[PDB]
């Protein structure tokens, strides 16, 4: 505090002196570019981001070996020489992602999915944690899981979840928005998804529906279109040159199959195949317990009452109807909830979403 | 001992270099 | 604001284990009249029984009484060992007069529990007179010494080792 | 004498070679910017003395 | 250390006073007298090296002299308030980078404890010498906040180019990394191993035996098949892997690190120990002295233990839950089992007299 100041100034000041010496020699100002590719006779020529190409020399702060092709660079206006090394963190190297370090999403919050809560345990937190099982009896792990459902009550919850507890950047990307109309750039953008994983893991990538740029089928005459297939191979093959025991686990969302290649699954890396239902009493029992927490409510309201009414619904809808009911309630100007509020709503939902309907009983 | 010896580099060869290259492109590269 | 800045600003100790404390002790410190309805404060404290939020704001009120004021009734023995951690852990000055004020207070009727948790950590003496006092069982009294002898060098060494040993 | 003047001022602020709107991608502490102009590149470039 | 006594500091103390190193040697008994009269209250060797210093007797201009007297008295007087001033001024009175940090840490151990903002502070303007980024971890301890940012923190000093900062980090990391794993770190050291030069791979190996030290299979894999993937491509290759395969399974592969333990209390003892290795254990690093010095590393190594007993209070059978392999009988390695079971004295982690309830009344 005091200790630093007085230390602080006469410490500065010599820094200073060089700092300046340093920036003289280097010149300002630089166009930022990015390395088309290293060359080892000191030369290097570049993409430079208004469009041409330059070969330019090296200028010393770095060597060929401290350097990486796709890097971000500084350059001069000469013909566009290097004059230093900068991150690639901040310069685009994406398609669609975000990027949720570690998420607010966790199993306690989305109640009792207990089942569905141990196979992706074992599956996806169990080798980041101890690679020793499955390295003493010598077996390799999944490296993979597919989650099947529907998001936001299901497949989104559960890969939020477990990112949370391995403490790990979880990439969502969406397949089809890749679903780009033209020729060729699909493949570039499955690089890129590639490349961000490499440099920073632990991940988990979660690809959301792939079944525009998944597609495979049987043609590409007649009405058949090239670069949908092409975009399914680069992923593929990518996919299948990353092999991990504990640095990337993948978390896929789809609901066709055989849409995707049997190489794409290929059996000895997708081992799991986790699947939404609806709870049981037990669970639904924890998910109704935890809501019932935040609410003031009145005491008529059971736990008990409310399963025995429930045909086995997903979380979501228990949600919505918590929702739902305290809206009537804020209606009625007051903050209690009855066990008649939270049946109204439950009704309505369920009723909302079942549109089709199929005598069962006979 | 090794901080002091790759920026001393650095700052050698850079300047050699930069008067090579402004050489190569006088002409309009 | 008289308080905190009073108990800072003095190049002494602080920490008694007095039946005369009242932040104003020897020199003045505080104001008799202010003293005493903060003193009414504290039976508002004591009948809440929430003790660890308590704690917290009378830290931030950094006054010696209330810990001292609050005890005088009901169960000691959970709250009393609540309050001990409470006070080293959570403020960034270390604090420690709270529970040795508290203390005095305590030792009258005793108790092994909240005793235990002031002797490891300060290794003060009359805190570890007290967990033995209670302890009248030399298997009890071996678990007690375990716990007191990875507190190294105060219990390691002759003039105290062989004499307790 | 105002007048005069004030014609005057709009003939040389008419004349511009025009400015680019960018967009500050993030700040450096060297008293840079690095600024992703819409129509050019990306650049880093130096900050004005007086901002 | 337990059993001090003054009838060999009286042999050992005008000897000192003769001071040349290579000779009467006695110079380096400073770090020794210090060791053993640590945490504790000794006016005699406090003044008597306080003159000694102060005067500057004999050959006194050596620097490792200087060091030795300096850092001394610190070691000794660890927890006695106003009595270390005298030690204040010895310090104070020869600059250096490492006396700045130090100024945090003799303040630490004499006031009593660590909770506030200004030592974290302090240190870490300096660092954004070797001393000051190992005091980070003397420090953090009472710092409610301050043990997660460290293992992050360190992690980064390792990779900086300049030779100092990558020979005293690994230290740190040998103590560190057999309970905190860092990715960062071990994965730079294979290429920091063929880096330019003899004895950086010397340093860099035996750094990576260090960090393993006790801790075999699971998460340690990465740094784990960098070893595996040396043996021998030269006789000081040959030398430096054998030296850190005892290192990697010292005390039989299941003996950890603590400066910090579970019965909430810090060890004076071993603050000191792991300063006094520091000032030695140089021999194949910058520093240079002999090989002898490694052993003092010893003294903070420690077995694992949760350690049930029943109502007998001294050896007796008991169980406690599974480890990797079943429940356990008493004395039977592993660490860190709590228990459903009611203790005498308070249920946490440690050496722990445990008592059973009637309902379930058993020997377990």
């Amino acid at each position: 505090f005091v200790s630093n100041s007085e230390i602080l100034k006469p410490f500065e000041k010599k820094q200073e002196e060089e700092k300046k010496q340093l920036e003289e020699i280097r010149g300002n100002p630089l166009s930022i570019g990015t390395l088309e590719e290293i060359i080892d006779d000191d030369h290097a020529i570049v993409t430079s981001p208004t469009m041409p190409d330059y070969y330019v020399s090296i200028l010393s702060f770095v060597d060929k070996e401290l350097l990486e092709p796709g890097c971000s660079v500084l350059l001069h206006h000469k013909t566009m020489s290097i004059v230093g090394v900068l991150q690639d963190d901040a310069d685009p190297m994406v398609s669609v992602m975000k990027m949720d370090k570690s998420p607010t999403e966790s199993y306690s919050d989305i109640g009792g999915l207990e089942s569905q809560i141990q196979e992706i345990k074992e599956s996806v937190e169990l080798p980041l944690t101890h690679p020793e099982l499955y390295e003493e009896m010598g077996i390799k792990p999944p490296k993979g899981v597919i989650l099947y459902g529907a998001p936001g009550t299901g497949k989104t919850l559960l890969a939020k979840a477990v990112a949370n507890q391995t403490s790990a950047t979880f990439l969502r990307i969406v397949g089809s928005e890749l679903i780009q109309k033209y020729l060729g750039d699909g493949p570039r953008l499955c690089r890129q998804i590639f490349k961000v994983a490499g440099e920073n893991a632990p991940s988990i990538v979660f690809i959301d529906e792939i079944d525009a740029i998944g597609t495979k089928r049987y043609d590409s005459n007649s009405g058949g279109e090239r670069e949908i297939q092409r975009t399914m191979l680069e992923l593929l093959n990518q996919l299948d040159g990353f092999d991990d025991r504990g640095d990337v686990k993948v978390i896929m969302a789809t609901n066709k199959i055989e849409t995707l290649d049997p190489a794409l699954i290929r059996p000895g890396r997708i081992d799991r195949k986790i699947l939404f239902e609806n709870p049981d009493l037990s669970t639904k029992k924890k998910i109704l317990g935890i809501h019932t927490s935040k609410m003031n409510l009145s005491e008529d309201v059971n736990l008990e009452t409310l399963v025995t009414t429930k045909d086995d619904l997903s979380g979501a809808d228990i949600q919505a109807m918590c929702t739902e009911a305290g809206l009537l309630a804020l209606r009625e100007r007051r903050m209690q909830v009855t066990a008649e509020d939270f049946k109204q709503a439950k009704e309505r939902v369920m009723k909302n979403k079942v549109e089709e309907n199929l005598e069962g009983l006979y | 001992l090794k901080q002091t010896e790759n920026d001393l580099k650095d700052i050698e060869a850079r300047i050699k270099e930069k008067a090579g290259v402004k050489e190569s492109d006088t002409g309009l590269a | 604001d008289q308080v905190e800045k009073d108990a800072e600003d003095e190049t002494s100790s602080d920490g008694s284990k007095s039946d005369g404390s009242a932040a104003t002790s020897g020199f003045e410190f505080s104001k008799e009249d202010t003293l005493r309805l903060c003193l009414d404060i504290v039976p508002y404290f004591l009948k809440h029984n929430g003790e660890e939020d308590a704690v917290d704001l009378l830290l931030e009120i950094e006054s010696i009484d209330k810990l001292p004021q609050f005890v005088d009734e009901n169960t000691f023995q959970r709250v009393c060992q609540y309050m001990v951690a409470c006070v080293p852990l959570l403020p960034p000055p270390e604090d420690v007069a709270f529970l040795k004020t508290a203390y005095s207070i305590y030792l009258s009727q005793n108790e092994l529990t909240d005793a235990i948790a002031l002797a490891v950590r300060l290794g003060e003496e009359d805190m570890i007179r007290s967990v033995f006092d209670a302890t009248s069982d030399p298997v009890m009294h071996k678990q007690l010494a375990y716990i007191l002898a990875a507190q190294k060098t105060s219990f390691e060494y002759e003039g105290v080792q062989d004499i307790i040993g | 004498n105002d007048k005069v003047r004030f014609i005057k001022d709009e003939l040389r602020l008419l004349q511009e070679p025009g400015s680019y709107v960018g967009e500050v991608i993030k700040i450096v502490s060297d008293k840079k910017v690095l600024v992703k102009v819409q129509p050019e590149g990306k650049y880093i470039v130096d900050v004005a003395k007086d901002i | 250390a337990g059993s001090k006594n003054d009838e060999v500091l009286g042999l050992l103390l005008p000897i000192a006073a003769s001071t040349d190193l290579p000779i009467e040697t006695a110079a380096m008994a400073s770090l020794a007298l210090a060791h053993v009269f640590v945490g504790t209250c000794n006016g005699d060797i406090t003044t008597s090296i306080m003159d000694n210093f102060l005067e500057r007797t004999a050959i006194e201009l050596k620097t490792d002299w200087v060091r030795f007297l300096a850092l001394a008295l610190g070691i000794l007087y660890m927890g006695q308030g106003e009595q270390v001033d005298d030690v204040l001024e010895t310090i104070s009175a020869i600059e250096h980078p490492m006396t700045s940090a130090i100024e945090v840490l003799v303040g630490s151990c004499a006031y009593t404890g660590t909770g506030d903002v200004l030592l974290i502070q302090d240190l870490l303007h300096r660092l954004t010498l070797a001393y000051a980024v190992l005091g980070i971890a003397l420090i953090a301890l009472g710092e409610d906040i301050g043990k997660e940012m460290s293992l992050r923190h360190f992690g980064h000093l390792m990779h900086y180019g300049n030779e100092h900062i990558r020979r005293m980090v690994p230290l740190a990391m040998g103590i560190v990394s057999v309970s905190d794993p860092q990715m960062k770190v071990f994965d730079t050291l294979t290429r920091f191993s063929h880096d330019a030069d003899l004895e950086v791979s010397m340093n860099s190996i035996f750094a990576m035996g260090l960090c393993g030290a006790g801790t075999n299979n699971a998460r340690l894999a990465q740094l784990l098949r960098q070893l595996a993937s040396y043996y021998s491509r030269e006789q000081d290759a040959l030398f430096i892997t054998r030296l850190a395969q005892g290192l990697l399974h010292l005390g039989k592969g299941t003996m950890t690190m603590d400066v910090f333990n579970d019965a909430h209390v810090l060890n004076k003892v071993t603050l000191a120990s792991i300063l006094t290795t520091a000032v030695g254990l140089v021999s194949p690093s910058f520093m240079l002295k002999h090989h002898q010095l490694f052993y003092m590393l010893n003294a903070g190594i420690r077995p694992k233990f949760i350690l049930a007993l029943n109502d007998e209070g001294e050896p007796i059978k008991v169980n406690v839950r599974v480890g990797q392999p079943v429940l356990l009988n008493h004395g039977e390695r592993a660490e860190l089992e709590t228990d459903e079971y009611i203790s005498y004295t308070s249920h946490i982690e440690g050496v722990v007299i445990l008592k059973k309830n009637p309902d379930y009344r058993e020997e377990e």
